[PDB]
RNA sequence: CGGAGCCAGCGAGUCUAACCUUGGCCGAGAGGUCUUGGUAAUCUUGUGAAACUCCGUCGUGCUGGGGAUAGAGCAUUGUAAU
């Protein structure tokens, strides 16, 4: 791969990992599988950020938040708890451990496991609380796919923070278990169940 | 031949630059060796006053090195009193 | 005199001044190697202005970084921005313009923070 | 480390100084169970007794329990000075006491 | 291409140099090591009860080689812990000065640190040689 | 303690000048802390 | 499960009591000839893609 | 109780494709403290293969 | 919890007084001693702050979370600390 030896040695593992086209320490963004056509334009991660830790100012425009990396965006919604406000490096290491777990749990493409958990846990339609004339019924609206991404990431981080609290099992193992049971619909995870609940309330209330 | 450093301070920039430039012109017109006007940072003394508001003050500082005998130093220090 | 370029790089009151001279291919940050950055997580971020262009651009230059102010993340972004700025300024002033445009294009297409100073400052709290 | 496995030979609940001690916690935090004895007190006592405190209280021989009791009734003779004990500079006697668990 | 302390990692240098000082043993080690915690902002004494003092001295010597000179109050500031005050929040608390004084006397008695006429503990050139040699040996552990 | 005009109510006790916040804004245009922002 | 694929073509404004839901005109993605009026909860720009379930349901107005 | 807790580690770790800190306490024989001692011991033996190591969680693989 | 790494900025400082204190020794510490620097972008100061990063101890058990309450002594400012 034509190494160039410097006086300050940039080490051989880093030169092999980022000279060869793998876009992480062990992973790649060239293997990303998006199912839904609405989720093609709002998940987009094609720029190789070898740490997935960025000082993003994506929160000024509603469309700019969709250009936040969904690995980084999942890392950001991991930083939700009051004990964790302002801890992004912690959640980046959580993501790195989680991608390692999804490797060792026989999913060779853990980033595709993440994107498929984004896809398979998005409630397409939900209900809003219309006025209705006193007895306020709930009417099925068809939530936006950007809000479907927001909603799926929120449900996954809530389910992982519920599961990792009050057990020996770590945040990385619980979040990997949720992403694997949610990348393909199995109803043993959190956001699959709550996606099903929101969609059955939407179907019952249209 | 005495080497004296003059440390000047002021609140307004125009009179302080005028005093410094007069020092430069008069010490230049009769061949005194000197360091230029070194301009210290303007310190911002503030008081948070009773929501809340803020009162400010800019303080500007220069200093000029001079090397001159006693007569010229005394006449410069007397005349430049403003 | 060894041909050197002196170039700043800033991040959140963290100024890293870089001295890119003609040397062995040696890179130091605060007299500490680029292999050893104080956070382990942000490490490859400092490698992001390095491997985005290539490694034979570096054997000609001994690179100095000296840092004041900031935090932990702020100094990392400061030093990687300073590495990118000192590299493109070396390849501007001494090396020809076209290689500088190629290095600035490689930096700009991935992360414009490495060449352009940032603005996310804490505002005055509006009394 | 090395998994050093023992064919039984440990007791579930020991009793020392007329008080039950659980022989499954670390020896510091198993002797913390009794009154008048906290974390750092049991820690310094078992360091003067040179007890491996990463070992649990089931893997502890009664000779070390005798050493711990000897440091209980002799804290000031085993180089644990007056700042570390409960009742320093008494009014009844003028001495330094470490009031034990069931003797309060 | 000088093998020195400036090239090795922090914790690896402290582990290696503390291991050399343990295998040597030729320092001034006090008797209140098993008794006294390193700072008043702590609850428990350090877990390496027979060997936290050498870790302390390795941290001190590494911190001295990298700079001009140190004092006792500076190393009290360096170790400083967030202390709980019960119902009150954490506050910064400096460490004990006796551990600093005995570490610097142990490393000055062996001829590694020395008092500099700016009132400061600086690394001696024999201490420079010794720390650069053991840092070279730490690098040779990595081959 | 107000040592100027016996005006303890709202002393500005900082730096020993010791003027009440009523009379401090009377004498505000003698020291120099004035309205900029 | 019929996954209806949809296209945002014309926004109609902001409706709902709280002023949160959006009436959206929809070009049906699989068959161009269907133009539906739907109710969307969330941020939507022009020429976006939606994922509906029923192409046949239309709701007049909301309160 | 040494020969009827310890070797079940040697049966279960080659069974499980993924061996970490809290997917090895879960067998309900051991504590969470000595589990990492068994982890390092199987590192030394070779049934456990290191993937990545952190001071709170360590990822491994069977042999 | 136990170690290690050690990242800022706004301020503020003594006269006809005891301010900010660097350093060195003693003390488990609290603190004490001896001085020294600074009327200040100079010394305190690079205020080596905390959160943070890493590695070990813990192993979900009102637990090694919590620290309320209470006992014993030891020091500091204050005439006087109940």
């Amino acid at each position: 791969f034509t190494p160039v030896v410097l006086a300050t040695p940039i080490p051989e593992e880093v030169q092999q990992a980022q000279t060869e086209i793998k876009l992480f320490n062990k992973w790649s963004f060239e293997e990303v599988e998006v199912k839904d056509a609405s989720l093609v334009d709002y998940v987009q991660v094609r720029q190789p950020i070898f740490v997935a830790h960025t000082a993003g100012r994506y929160a000024n425009k509603r469309f700019r938040k969709a250009q936040c990396p969904i690995i980084e965006r999942l890392t950001n919604s991991l930083m939700m708890n009051g004990r964790n406000n302002g801890k992004k490096l912690k959640a980046v290491r959580i993501i790195k451990h989680t991608l390692d777990i999804i490797n060792v749990l026989t999913d060779q493409n853990p980033i595709q496991v993440v994107v498929d958990a984004i896809t398979n846990t998005g409630p397409r339609e939900d209900t809003t609380r219309v006025g209705g004339g006193g007895a306020a019924r709930r009417q099925a609206v068809d939530v936006s796919p950007l809000r479907r991404v927001n909603q799926a990431i929120a449900l996954l981080t809530i389910g992982a923070r519920e599961a990792a609290f009050r057990n020996i099992k770590t945040i990385a193992e619980t979040l990997a278990e949720e992403l694997i049971n949610a990348a393909k619909g199995s109803s043993t995870s959190y956001a699959i169940k709550k996606k099903d609940e929101l969609e059955r309330v939407a179907k019952s209330n249209r | 031949i005495i080497k004296i450093r003059i440390t000047l301070t002021s609140t307004k920039v125009k009179q302080l630059e005028n005093v410094s430039s007069n020092i430069v012109k008069n010490a230049e017109q009769h061949n005194l060796v000197k360091k230029g006007p070194v301009r210290l940072p303007t310190k911002v003394l503030k008081i948070s006053t009773r929501t809340w508001e803020t009162y400010e003050m800019r303080i500007h500082k220069r200093y000029i090195d001079l090397e001159a005998p006693v007569q010229i130093v005394k006449r410069i220090t007397q005349i430049t009193i403003e | 005199a060894v041909p050197s370029v002196q170039t700043f790089g800033k991040k959140k009151s963290a100024t890293a001044v870089a001295h890119v001279k003609a040397g062995k291919g040696l890179i130091k940050v605060n007299g500490s190697p680029i292999t050893l950055v104080e956070p382990e997580i942000l490490r490859f971020k400092v490698y992001e202005p390095l491997l985005l262009v290539g490694l034979d651009k570096f054997s000609n230059i001994d690179i100095r970084v000296r840092v004041t102010g900031g935090g932990h993340v702020s100094q990392v972004y400061a030093i990687r921005q300073a590495i990118a700025k000192g590299l493109v300024a070396y390849h501007q002033k001494y090396v020809d313009e076209q290689s500088k445009n190629e290095l600035k294009k490689a930096f700009t297409s991935y992360d414009r923070t490495l060449l352009i100073a940032d603005s996310r400052r804490p505002e005055p709290k509006k009394f | 480390s090395l998994v050093v496995q023992e064919q039984g030979s440990f007791q579930h609940i020991l009793r020392l100084l007329n008080t039950n001690v659980d022989g499954n916690i670390k020896i510091v935090y198993a002797l913390t169970t009794i009154k008048g004895v906290g974390r750092r007190y049991s820690n310094l006592v078992c360091k003067k007794a040179d007890v491996d405190l990463h070992k649990r209280a089931g893997e502890l021989t009664q000779e070390e329990l005798e050493r711990i009791v000897q440091i209980m009734q002799n804290p000031t003779h085993y180089k644990i000075p007056a700042w570390f004990l409960n009742r320093q500079n008494d009014i009844t006697d003028g001495k330094d006491y470490h009031t034990l668990a069931n003797n309060v | 291409p000088g093998v020195s302390v400036r090239d090795v990692a922090a914790q690896d240098f402290i582990n290696a140099y503390a291991s050399f000082l343990q295998r040597q043993g030729k320092l001034e080690v006090p008797g209140y090591v098993d008794i006294v915690k390193t700072s008043s902002g702590n609850e428990m004494p350090p877990q390496d009860a027979e060997g936290w003092f050498y870790k302390r001295a390795a941290s001190v010597a590494r911190h001295i080689y990298m700079r001009k000179q140190v004092g006792v109050g500076k190393l009290n500031k360096l170790y400083g812990g967030a202390k709980s005050r019960g119902v009150r929040p954490y506050k910064h608390i400096d460490a004990s000065g006796s551990i600093n004084r005995k570490v610097l006397q142990a490393l000055e008695k062996i001829g590694i640190v020395e008092i500099s006429p700016k009132g400061g503990r600086r690394i001696s050139e024999n201490g420079q040689r010794d720390l650069d040699r053991i840092a070279a040996q730490t690098l040779e552990e990595d081959e | 303690q107000c040592r100027v005009c016996s005006s303890h109510t709202g002393l500005i006790r900082k730096y020993g000048l010791n003027i009440c916040r009523q009379c401090f804004r009377e004498k505000a245009n003698d020291i120099g802390f004035n309205k900029f922002r | 499960t019929p996954v209806t694929l949809a296209k945002v073509i014309k926004v109609l404004g902001r409706t709902g009591s709280r002023g949160g839901v959006t009436q959206v005109r929809v070009e049906f993605l699989e068959d161009t000839s269907r133009t539906i009026v739907r109710n969307v909860k969330g941020p939507v720009r022009e020429n976006d893609i939606l994922v509906l379930m029923e192409s046949e349901r239309e709701a007049r107005r909301l309160r | 109780l040494d020969q009827e807790k310890y070797d079940r580690i040697l049966k279960e770790v080659p069974t499980y494709r993924y061996v970490s800190v809290s997917v090895l306490v879960d067998r309900l024989k051991i504590g969470g403290s000595l589990a990492r001692i068994a982890l390092r011991h199987l590192e030394k033996e070779g049934i456990i293969k290191p993937i990545s190591k952190h001071s709170k969680q360590a990822i491994y693989t069977r042999a």
